[PDB]
């Protein structure tokens, strides 16, 4: 589970575009500051290489 | 679980805010897709189990 990849993205990337931002995805209305749930997750989703 | 109740859906408009209502609800992985694309996606003979 070492190996990661992102499940969630703001706005679709450029060619050759690169990002490392790891922020709670924001899609409820009400900010979700450093809280996972309805709408919100962190952009970061695990291989699990099995 | 051991009767378990399915049940088919069809023409259906499915909006996923009123499960997000729920404060109980804590399961909304999707094995699937990604819960933003869910409400993009459209599907048909959609079944659902209970
Ligand atoms: C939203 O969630 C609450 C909490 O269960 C519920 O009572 C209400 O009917 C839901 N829908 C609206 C439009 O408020
Ligand atoms: C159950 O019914 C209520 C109506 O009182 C409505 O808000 C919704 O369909 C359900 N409530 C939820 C999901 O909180």
């Amino acid at each position: 589970y070492n190996y990661l990849y992102r499940l969630f993205r703001k706005s679709n990337l450029k060619p050759f575009e690169r990002d490392i931002s790891t922020e709670i995805y924001q899609a409820g209305n009400k900010p979700c500051n450093g809280v996972a749930g309805f709408n919100c997750y962190f952009p970061l989703r695990s291989y699990s290489f099995r | 679980v051991y009767a378990w109740n399915r049940k088919r859906i069809s023409n259906c408009v499915a909006d996923y805010s009123v499960l997000y209502n729920l404060a109980p609800f804590f399961t909304f992985k999707c094995y699937g897709v990604s819960p933003t694309k869910l409400n993009d996606l459209c599907f048909t003979n959609v079944y659902a189990d209970s």
